[PDB]
């Protein structure tokens, strides 16, 4: 896998 | 920094993420991401829930930072309606262009951040009557903290589409916003 914003 | 909508806001994504820590991470995802599957396109709080989800107290705390400061002196300074059309047009297209960067699997408040980081330094430059300013001394950390999304820092997989649409969101609406008045 997930990308963080 | 006391405003309603800085803590509705706060609350929200603290909710969520406890959520997350019982349910887990990706059963949150199934229901809170932008929509992976065009069938989910009418699930329409799916385009701004994203923004409401956490992957680590690190991720979330260093967003609330974030956004009680800059969040909090946007309703102070100027009301909690603009802040709320912040808020959402920027997890709106951040979500937008995070989607097309990297597809669906993404969230945290850092889309609405930069949004907020672009407004509160571009508002503060040319509109000063405005009460509000964002200190040289965080517009470097904001870029370093953008560009070493691009380096994925130390592992760390940042949602970079997120972070240019947000802040390129806020300049656009600071700049309009310094136009009137």
């Amino acid at each position: 896998a997930v990308r963080m914003a | 920094r006391a405003g309603p909508v800085t803590w509705v806001m706060m609350i929200a994504c603290v909710v969520v993420f406890i959520a997350m820590q019982i349910l887990g991470d990706q059963e949150v995802m199934l229901w809170l991401a932008w929509p992976f599957d065009p069938t989910l396109k009418f699930e329409f709080w799916r385009y701004f829930t994203h923004a409401l989800m956490h992957f680590s107290l690190m991720h979330i705390l260093f967003n609330l930072l974030w956004w009680w400061y800059l969040g909090g002196a946007v309703e102070k300074r100027l009301g909690s309606g603009k802040l709320i059309v912040i808020t959402l047009i920027s997890a709106l297209l951040s979500g937008y262009v995070q989607q097309k960067f990297s597809g669906p699997w993404f969230g945290g408040l850092s889309g609405v951040v930069f949004a907020l980081m672009g407004y509160v330094w571009l508002r503060g430059e040319r509109d000063p009557q405005s009460g509000i300013y964002l200190q040289r001394g965080l517009i470097i950390f904001a870029l370093i903290w953008i560009v070493a999304g691009w380096f994925d820092l130390f592992g760390m997989s940042m949602a970079n589409g997120a972070h240019i649409a947000g802040l390129a969101v806020g300049l656009a609406m600071a700049f309009v916003d310094s136009l009137n008045a």
